RNA sequence: GCAGUCAAGCGUUCAUAGCGACAUUGCUUUUUGAUUCUUCGAUGUCGGCUCUUCCUAUCAUACCGAAGCAGAAUUCGGUAAGCGUUGGAUUGUUCACCCACUAAUAGGGAACGUGAGCUGGGUUUAGACCGUCGUGAGACAGGUUAGUUUUACCCUACUGAU
């Protein structure tokens, strides 16, 4: 029933800083700095040494053991877009009609617009989150690069894209019309 | 409702209702046309859907010419006697209510229009329009 | 009119089978109560899985009839004809009576109400109780994967939970399968024609020497 | 032109996927039971049936 | 009447896009029963007009999913009762049935909503005719005509007013 001690290991990488008290997740590093509030978890840190930190907790059932490894891999993916960072290729398929995609700053801030959308004559608006670079590949014609530190606001403003430029009353195995994302990877690499 | 109608008609005051008696225009042997319903005609409890000038009538033919009587088909009115108001102000009203048949798509049956016509009818439907003597 | 089944499900009125006062009787829609290898020794089929009851309820004529097709039309398609001795157990022999009073039944414009409610009988039922063998199959052990199937499918032709047991006596028989292996060793026991028949250590001496010529 | 590593890509999102019987909702592949409180997370999936 | 369950088979391929036979478990109370608990010092018994509100088992509209969904067109399913759901010929009709419009002409409750609100066409007194039945008086959930619709000024409710 309730597994009496589960416990995992984060491994820090190295020049990389954590700061953790009252289960707020302060990463800095040498790009980025990173802070995730964590207080919804009932969870245990302790620093075990300089190069890896343990978590662990006690008492848990099945759903809480479950939200252990969860928890790993939410700082995991915080250190990883500290030292390197996260960058998303996405990908225009369109059958006939261009999409135009431009990059506006209005009143408020830098919003992506898409225009000629299978001919369509309503812009259609998504602001970029806040730590997201949005950078254009210059070689290849159809092609848009999403970068930042953090994988949640790049990975959001990934499906932001692909939620907005949908098709409808029509057969989505014909018109298979949209700008998809078909890579993930890192800044660095 | 109106299919074949260039644009759009304004509120005119819905003079004529069902059961009502236009003296046909057009020189294709009917004479009256018995207004059976309104292509319109929105729905509400014991009223009795009431046409205008300009709307698309069905009519049946009451009088003359027996090829064409028993039947139901589409007529377009274009006077009526019951006093609308013009935009820019005047109120005018013609001294009899008259129609005149056509398909669905807007042609005409006949082939000429006797009497005047009103203008918020012939710039609705082109082919009362190239039929008509006098507009208004 | 075919009344619904949950009707006549319990066992609420004593047995009524038909008989010299219940001359007029319908038949049941069970007709052949043993279909696949009917014609098969005790000997090939040394396994016996039975279908047994969880209740005390009424098992009606129809409803054993479309079951017994659904089981048959399963293993006859992936396992085929030859390997299953299908049978049947229970049999139809209540019978259901309906207090009919159709706009046209018998009588004149109104039949009756409740005056005179002794109904004509319409319908059959075969009554099981907490534990009675319906669908016993044997057949081979090795192709005991499909009989578990094969029942199951049979399963939600009939009201009640049913249990799928298998049974460790050797298929059809009323001995265990140990037993059977030592009366296979020695010649104890004598093939009949789709059953078989034991030694009988009481009897006639020489009726024990004209039959069995394997023993001694 | 057609791309067609790019209709692979475009399948990925709308013609490989799975969708329930009981409350046609669109699921993984490699689904295993759906994901609503509607059907009761039912065991009775069908893959989607593609075009032409 | 409304659904659930298992799936032989339909769908030229293809048990489930859609159906689904044989069987089985339910729900609903707008049908019809069956019963006789309440009402025989009387609860005004059909239908229509007028009018308000509620239900979801959704005809339309909103946003979605699904297919033998290319588009159009059409079907199936989900959240959803917010909002709308008509004009007429015939019949006393509820029901039916056509004509026509419309986005659509969905189904039901509320003492089979609603008569000190109406109407009285129907049925259900007495007049009278016909048909059959009866020797006869008379009979007929058979046909056809003519047949008085009473009271609020009290309490509550509601609408306004001090
Ligand atoms: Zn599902």
């Amino acid at each position: 029933m309730k597994y009496i001690q589960t416990e995992q290991q984060i491994e820090v990488p190295e020049g990389v800083t954590v700061s953790i008290k009252s289960r707020i997740v302060k990463v800095v590093g040498p790009r980025g700095t990173l802070t995730k509030n964590l207080k919804h978890i009932d969870v245990t840190f302790t620093k075990v040494n300089n190069q890896l930190i343990k978590v662990a907790v006690h008492n848990g059932g099945r759903k809480h053991v479950a939200a252990l490894r969860t928890v790993k891999s939410l700082v995991d993916n915080m250190i990883t877009g500290v030292t390197k960072g996260y960058k998303y290729k996405m990908r225009y398929v369109y059958a006939h009609f261009p999409i135009n995609v431009n990059i506006v700053e209005k009143d408020g801030a830098k919003f992506i617009e898409v225009r000629n959308f299978l001919g369509d004559k309503k812009i259609r608006n998504v602001p970029v989150r806040d730590g997201v670079t949005i950078e254009f590949s210059t070689n290849v014609k159809d092609e848009i690069v999403l970068s930042g530190n953090s994988v949640e606001d790049v990975s959001q403003n990934a499906a932001d894209l692909q939620q907005i430029c949908r098709v409808r009353n029509k057969d989505i195995r014909k018109f298979l019309d949209g700008i998809y994302v078909s890579h993930k990877g890192f800044i660095t690499e | 409702s109106g299919n074949g109608a260039q644009g759009t008609k304004f509120r005119i005051s819905l003079g004529l209702p069902v059961g009502a008696i236009m003296n046909c225009a057009d020189n294709s042997g009917a004479r009256n046309l018995y207004i059976i319903a309104v292509k319109g005609s929105g729905s509400r409890l014991n009223r009795l859907p009431a046409a205008s000038l300009g709307d698309m009538v069905m009519a049946t033919v009451k009088k003359g010419k027996p090829e064409l009587r028993k039947k139901v088909m589409p007529a377009i009115v274009v006077r009526q006697a019951k006093s609308w108001r013009r935009r820019d102000g005047v109120f005018l009203y013609f001294e009899d209510n008259a129609g005149v048949i056509a398909n669905p798509k807007g042609e005409m049956k006949g082939s000429a229009i006797t009497g005047p016509v009103g203008k918020e009818c012939a710039d609705l439907w082109p082919r009362v329009a190239s039929n008509s003597g006098v507009v208004v | 009119a075919r009344r619904p089944a949950r009707c006549y499900r319990y066992q609420k009125n004593k047995p009524y089978p038909k008989s010299r006062y219940n001359r007029a009787v319908p038949d049941s829609k069970i007709r052949i109560y043993d279909l696949g290898k009917k014609k098969a020794t005790v000997d090939e089929f040394p396994l016996c899985v039975h279908l047994v009851s969880n209740e005390l309820e009424q098992l009606s004529s129809e409803a054993l009839e479309a079951a017994r097709i659904c089981a048959n039309k399963y293993m006859t398609t992936v396992s085929g004809r030859d390997a299953f001795h299908l049978r049947v157990r229970v049999h139809p022999f209540h019978v259901l009576r309906i207090n009919k009073m159709l706009s046209c039944a018998g009588a004149d414009r109104l039949q009756q109400g409740m005056r005179g409610a002794w109904g004509k009988p319409h319908g059959l039922a075969a009554r099981v109780d907490i534990g009675q063998i319906i669908f016993s199959v044997r057949t081979k052990d090795s192709n005991k994967d499909v009989v578990v199937e094969g029942l199951r499918r049979a399963r939600y032709k009939f009201p009640g939970q049913q249990k799928i047991i298998l049974s460790k006596k050797w298929g059809f028989t009323n001995l265990d399968r140990p037993e059977y292996l030592k009366k296979r060793e020695a010649g104890e026991v004598k093939d009949d024609g789709a059953f078989v028949k034991f030694l009988s250590k009481k009897g006639s001496l020489e009726n024990n020497i004209r039959e069995f010529p394997e023993y001694f | 032109i057609i791309e067609p590593s790019l209709k692979a890509l475009a399948s990925k999102y709308n013609c490989d996927k799975s969708v329930c019987r009981k409350c046609y909702a669109r699921l993984p592949p490699r689904a295993t039971n759906c994901r609503k409180r509607k059907c009761g997370h039912t065991n009775q999936l069908r893959p989607k049936k593609k075009l032409k």
